[PDB]
Parts: C-alpha cells; structure tokens; sequence
C-alpha cells in the first residue's frame, strides 16, 4: 500500500 | 519546439484528445507546444499540463524503482555479478526522467511563475515546481542531492505562505499541496513528525471549513481529504 | 541500428530488464538490435520480441480505436464541426502504428524467416507475419487493403499447414496461430462461419491430446483452449 | 467484453 501524492497516475 | 506551427487552440483540443487516447507522451508534447506560445494558461489548460507529465514521469518512477531494486538485490553478499547490464539501464531511465524534469521546469522558469500573478495560478505552479525538484531528489545521490532538496522545499515553502494567505483550507489545490509537501518532509527531508503534524492540521482545517461548501466543492475537497487521513494511517 | 555497438547478450538481458519496468518500447528497440546482429533466435527470444512489439503496436491499436470512434461521432448528421484535429491526430497515431507493423515485418522478411529451419521457429514467425499484416488490414481503407489481407491470410495458411504436418493439436503455437486466425476471418476477412468452424474444430482436436500431456503443458494448453471457447460464446 | 488473440497487452 503506497503513500498518496496528487495528481494521480491513469 | 516542433509544435510551433499548430495553433494553441488545436494543441489544447489534442491534448484532450491523446488523455482519452491514453497518450500521454502526445498530451505533454501537446501542452508544451501550448505553453511555448507563450500566452498564460487557463485553470483546465493548467490541469491538462499537470496531468499530461504526471504520466510520463510517472512511468518513468516505477520503472526506475524496479531497477533500483534488482541493482540493490545485486549488490548483497552472495549475489551472482550480473556484469553492468542492469546499472546502465537504470542510469538510462533515470537520465530520461531527468530532462523530463528538466524541461518541467524549464516551462515553469520560462516563463509560467514569472507571469502567474493570481493566488491558483501562482501556487499551481509554484507546487508543480516543488513536485519535480522532488523527483530530481528521490534519483540524486551526488554533490547537489541538498540544493535539489532545498530548491523543492522553498518552491513548496512559498505555495504553502500564499495558499494560507489567499485560498479557503478546503481549496483542492491547497489541499493537495499539504499532501505532497507532507509527502516530502516523510521520505526526502527524513523529517516523518513535520510530515505528519502537516497532515493532521491540513486534515483538521478543512474539516472544519467544509460547512461553507457547496455538495461538488464537499465531493472535491472530502476526496482529498482521505488521502491526507490515508497516509496518515500508514505513518502512524 | 543504434543498438550495434552493444552485446547480444546484453540486449537480450535489458529487453528482460525493460519487461520488469514495464518498459515495452525500450524492450522492442533491444529485442530490435538482438534480431539485427544476424542470429537465429531461441524460443525464450523469440517470446521476449513478440512480447515486447504486441504491448508497443497494442497501446496504439487501443489509442487508434479511441479516436477512430470520436472522429466517426463528429461524422454523423446533428454533430458539430471541430475542424480537422481529431483526422489528423488519428492519421498521426496510425502512421505511428504502421511504422511498428513495417519494421516488425521487416525483421521477419530480413531475415529471420529464410533461416527458420524447425516448425516452432517457423510457425512462429509466420503467424507473427499474419498478425501484422492484420494490423495493417484494422486501419487500411485504400487501394492494397486487399493486397493488405490477402498478406495476413497468405502467411497464417502457411504457419498453418506447417503446424497441421509438424505439431500436436495441444502445442500451444499452434493454438495461438488457430485464435489469431479465426479473428481474422471473423472481423477482416467478413467469414465469420470460418472463423467459428476454426475454433470448434481447434477446440475439439485438442481437448482429445491432452491425455498425451504432463500437468504443466496441460495448463498452457487448456489456458489458450479457454481463449478459444471464449470467443465461441461470444459469435454463438 | 472483447474477443481474445494472443499475446495479450500487459
Ligand atoms: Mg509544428
Ligand atoms: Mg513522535
Ligand atoms: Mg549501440
Ligand atoms: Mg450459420
């Protein structure tokens, strides 16, 4: 499970 | 530029196009072409720009992870010498990842935050400059790694002064500035007690302004706002 | 090529690598420079070259058929005009796409199937050949699309006797070749009944080998027999 | 649901 960063990857 | 012959207004509608496409190498050529005409950008074209190399850098992240991994897995003791192959290759993606980089910010400096006198569009920028500084610093490993982690910082630093001054704590691009800064001070600045006090007064803030909103506007910022409450989980 | 000056088995090893990082156009261009030196290619090589050209022409047939569909929307009576970008970026994606289908038929043609002696070299290459001549076949629309198909067909019927001769109905070859070529009846040739008498009798032939088999080619033949039944109930 | 050849896009 990775951390969020925006935006995000299709 | 090679796109310096189409129109803007062509260039913006094959942006769209290449993101329904899955494109994305098209959509950031698309919207550099847009930007080096050297008209401001809109808040869509804006997104479009962010979106467009999120995606190729993105791909470029993840591939380079993978290699830097099985380089490392072939550096223990008791690993087999697989000759240079592997070390090239990640060399290779991480050279082409940072001229990506390199030309983000070379859009950002020429001339985008010069012009950029609104608090969206400033802080936009300013936060696009900090996220792509960062991904120079997740790859770096020489003389420069700490003025590369610092230029990130003070790009961040400077959005998160005018944010707090000019936009609402619920307004999305706020919102995902904290995520991301957050994000830096955890895994770049080993900072993980700024990154998470970050992320419970950002958190806090906005749940605390979302009664202003409007049900779209609550959809927007509520979305975000998981994503804070989600690394927060992890770290803690 | 530019890939000359590196080692065979270095290309061979970074193809392997660019696979992990999802990295298709990097292993296409190193499986490219592999092929180039002269050598026959082994069966482990010869997956690693279609593997990798199948995900490059695969993301451009999708993207192909994304703006195929838009340009055909703004073709229809009460849709507005929105000039020309949709044709020419969908002329430019398709142009695209076509280098790749040349340059992989190029390789095939120079000259990798002269020197493929055996039948699963052979076959192989063949149904490769007839593969991508029906890529060409999903875009033509001009003066060879019959030249074009009759290329595609040309080259499965081959691959085709060979495999009848020289294969069991279960090798899983054979069995991809039979999938492929009954598409091609179905959605390039306008055979549909063909291509449906191709998958039962594919089907049937197999299911009454698989006694002869060990448990491990059992899987990879009843994986490819599932693609085959799949495609029955969808035209039945 | 789309009709399958071989090989398949990862
Ligand atoms: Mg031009
Ligand atoms: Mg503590
Ligand atoms: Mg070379
Ligand atoms: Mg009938």
């Amino acid at each position: 499970p990775r951390r969020n960063t925006l935006p995000a990857m299709d | 530029g090679a796109m310096g012959s189409m129109e803007r207004a062509s260039l913006i509608q094959k942006a769209k196009l290449a993101e329904q496409a899955e494109r994305y190498e098209d959509m950031a050529a698309f919207m550099k072409g847009a930007v080096e005409k050297g008209e401001e950008l809109s808040c869509e074209e804006r997104n479009l720009l962010s979106v467009a190399y999120k995606n190729v850098v993105g791909g470029q992240r993840a591939a380079w992870r993978v290699l830097s991994s099985i380089e490392q897995k072939s550096n223990e003791e008791g690993s087999e010498e697989k000759g240079p192959e592997v070390r090239e290759y990640r060399e290779k993606v991480e050279t082409e990842l940072q001229g990506v980089c390199d030309t983000v910010l070379g859009l950002l400096d020429s001339h985008l935050i010069k012009e950029a006198g609104d608090a969206e569009s400033r802080v936009f920028y300013l936060k696009m400059k900090g996220d792509y500084y960062r991904y120079l610093a997740e790859v770096a490993t020489g003389d420069d790694k700490k003025r590369i982690i610092d230029s990130a910082r003070s790009a961040y630093q400077e959005a998160m002064d005018i944010s707090k001054k000019e936009m609402p704590p619920t307004n999305p691009i706020r919102l995902g500035l904290a995520l991301n800064f957050s994000v830096f001070h955890y895994e770049i600045a080993n900072s993980p007690e700024e990154a998470i006090s970050l992320a419970k007064t950002t958190f806090d803030e906005a749940m605390a302004d979302l009664h202003t909103l409007s049900e779209d506007s609550y959809k927007d910022s509520t979305l975000i706002m998981q994503l804070l409450r989600d690394n927060l989980t992890l770290w803690t």
